[PDB]
DNA sequence: TCGGATGTATATATCTGACACGTGCCTGGAGACTAGGGAGTAATCCCCTTGGCGGTTAAAACGCGGGGGACAGCGCGTACGTGCGTTTAAGCGGTGCTAGAGCTGTCT
DNA sequence: AGACAGCTCTAGCACCGCTTAAACGCACGTACGCGCTGTCCCCCGCGTTTTAACCGCCAAGGGGATTACTCCCTAGTCTCCAGGCACGTGTCAGATATATACATCCGA
């Protein structure tokens, strides 16, 4: 038998392209499924995930922590200007919001 | 008895964590949020790629159904990263062994 | 004369604090007899996972959460700090939820 | 029942100040009850539904996670 | 094939049956007919959110009467399932 | 001899097109026979309260032929229709004739 | 001569423009508009009418829709005067900026 | 090539929808506030649309492209097809 | 007040091209039969959910003082509505062309 | 389902002439934004009270998850034929034109 590897290590991939692939046939999203789908979608996928937790861990980071944690990633997802447009109406459970005070609420004299 | 099998997307998400943050952990809470996102992500994409198919009378989702929902649903600069990095995939993919 | 802070001092660190934390601002007990005695009305007897109600707080918190801050800027707008019932119809109306 | 009063003043005041509310009017408490239970009414009528249609008679997370999903929230933390 | 597909003729039969006397305008037939198809497809929609929750690999009547109830209002529901109920009782018991 | 699924029903749309339309919509590898014919009798259902909302507002412009502004009259009258149709917009409905109490004269 | 009223004919346009259907921007402009926006996007595009007379259609259901909630916050404002901060604020609560 | 045709949009047609609206009075700033309101509108809708078509690898947008692209984004239009 | 301007709704008659009726016909609905596995049924278990007790102790409720922010009333000035004469190009009808939508067939 | 060749022939773009309504610049008034002031109420901050949320530990039972068994219901294939869908047609509904009522607003 030949050398076993795998799809995901193919494409220099972590996600995992066979699962990828086995969901969209099995999700049933169209009559056939196209090799390079599952290798574009894990790959959209794994940089997705890539830029979220990049920034998640600098927000870690930032806040002196060692893991990312709900917090971390609710400030990472508001304060990107695309990351919050993509996931607008998604909710973040334990995420809280993002630090916001209206000026005219601040102290005066 | 014995509990079944649950797939999801924690090996991944953490060994992509590595590259990002070698030496940053993630808590269950966070990766069960981030395989939420994962799996929501997914069915979004494969959502638009659907209907895109369906619009143009086709029976096979490619790349280019996947391109063009990546370029519908995600936002301008992360749209063009993310068919930079499929492109890259697909291409070195193809091109591979 | 004893120290008091002064109206709003503690308000604005309170806002700090709970925007800072992430803990549910609900009583788990008051909101799971809550979510029982709405669910009793469409069905009798049923059951809610431990994790079922957690869910319908996190969302039932998040969404008078995100309610508040568009009633605020919308109490804002009227050159209002105070919101009021209208603001809290108005935001939900312009949200196009009526 | 008394349930819908179960939500404590300080438990609307604090969601209120972590939507950034400096100062909230006395009738807010009222409003925000209705406001929240016809929210939850509708949450709970499809997470019921969901679990009709499963034939099942506990409401599990998931049920409640495709109700928001389809009442056009998505929730993220709670599997699947 | 060239072939349109249209519910023209069925929303004009409706219409005779509610309003003998009353007419269609040809823009109104094609929201009509788009309509039709859009309702149409948020309860397939949404009966296969329910089939795929439930990993039923079918489509019966209780996905669509559940979808029904996701997606219509109150009244509406109730009058869509009894005529739904109604209908799959008459086309059963007619053979 | 053949009789359509439509009249056996008791049903005026085409239990056949619904049919097909879901066996090709790929909503699920199997479609259950008493899918489309419930479907189609909630379709029949919606169309005739349209139509009989939207000839009642042709009636009261005392016109005889339905057009699109006798169909956003309809849906956006009824309180039912409106929240089913709420992210719909129907081209040449124009909008409700409403204006606010305030901007009324003194 | 005889002069309206400052809101005379303000009332009395809404009343016609309320009880009247047809597109109220001329349809040349808008169809330059359309496609001065549409080249920068891909150039030498064609639209067919159906088409420019669809986004024109969406666009003032769209800009009708939201001078209603411009109304009711300018309204809420105790003015009768729509202003910018109006828009912006709709808008805004309305989750598309 | 076409530039500055945003201005075309001449103020009484944004009076009319105003009007259409039930808006009473329009400042005399609202008026570019609503140009620059619909550019955005259009380009989204219009990049939708366009997407659609490069997708299709058509040259001439469909109508279909805008019901699509109106659709995606919550608000589907009833009248150009099905 | 209040009567006169004077736009919008309505009623009248003519018209006209829109849709409602009449037709041809073919392909998509209905009928028949099978395979087969998905779905239903039954028994089992167990675990986690519901229920209870204890208790304590954080949070909520309640009372109160007062001050600060909601809002009534006010002045004004400048912005916006409305009217007019100007003039502009959109709208309309007509003519030109050929890009490229849509289709077929191959076909691979 | 697209590479390739070719046909159609639609209809989108290109262009001119004319019409005239829509757009425009400007006149000019007072309606309406809002800055300023007054005020009072009702909302904050805290002491004080108390209660019920919370923790922790145990019961138990039922329903969910599971395995085992079955079969009846649907997809696939075949048969068939008249339902529905482009074409044909005409007639009558509401657009357009005209006349004229009335409700709504303005200058006196």
């Amino acid at each position: 038998r030949a050398k076993a590897k795998t799809r995901s290590s193919r494409a220099g991939l972590q996600f995992p392209v066979g699962r990828v692939h086995r969901l969209l046939r099995k999700g049933n999203y169209a009559e056939r499924v196209g090799a390079g789908a599952p290798v574009y979608l894990a790959a959209v996928l794994e940089y997705l995930t890539a830029e979220i937790l990049e920034l998640a861990g600098n927000a870690a980071r930032d806040n002196k922590k060692t893991r990312i944690i709900p917090r971390h990633l609710q400030l990472a997802v508001r304060n990107d200007e695309e990351l919050n447009k993509l996931l607008g109406r998604v909710t973040i459970a334990q995420g809280g919001v993002l630090p916001n005070i209206q000026s005219v609420l601040l102290p005066k004299k | 008895r014995r509990k079944s099998r649950k797939e999801s997307y924690a090996i991944y998400v953490y060994k992509v964590l590595k590259q990002v943050h070698p030496d940053t952990g993630i808590s269950s809470k966070a990766m069960s949020i981030m395989n939420s996102f994962v799996n929501d992500v997914f069915e979004r994409i494969a959502g638009e790629a659907s209907r895109l198919a369906h619009y143009n009378k086709r029976s096979t989702i490619t790349s280019r159904e996947i391109q063009t929902a990546v370029r519908l649903l995600l936002p301008g600069e992360l749209a063009k990263h993310a068919v930079s990095e499929g492109t890259k995939a697909v291409t070195k993919y193809t091109s591979a062994k | 004369k004893p120290h008091r802070y002064r109206p709003g001092t503690v308000a604005l660190r309170e806002i700090r604090r709970y925007q800072k934390s992430t803990e549910l601002l609900i009583r788990k007990l008051p909101f799971q007899r809550l979510v029982r005695e709405i669910a009793q009305d469409f069905k009798t007897d049923l059951r809610f996972q431990s994790s079922a109600v957690m869910a319908l707080q996190e969302a039932s918190e998040a969404y008078l959460v995100a309610l508040f801050e568009d009633t605020n800027l919308c109490a804002i707008h009227a050159k209002r700090v105070t919101i009021m019932p209208k603001d809290i119809q108005l935001a939900r109306r312009i949200r196009g939820e009526r | 029942r008394d349930n819908i009063q179960g939500i404590t003043k300080p438990a609307i005041r604090r969601l209120a100040r972590r939507g950034g509310v400096k100062r909230i009017s006395g009738l807010i408490y009222e409003e925000t009850r209705g406001v929240l239970k016809v929210f939850l009414e509708n949450v709970i009528r499809d997470a019921v539904t969901y679990t009709e249609h499963a034939k099942r008679k506990t409401v599990t997370a998931m049920d409640v996670v495709y109700a928001l999903k389809r009442q056009g929230r998505t929730l993220y933390g709670f599997g699947g």
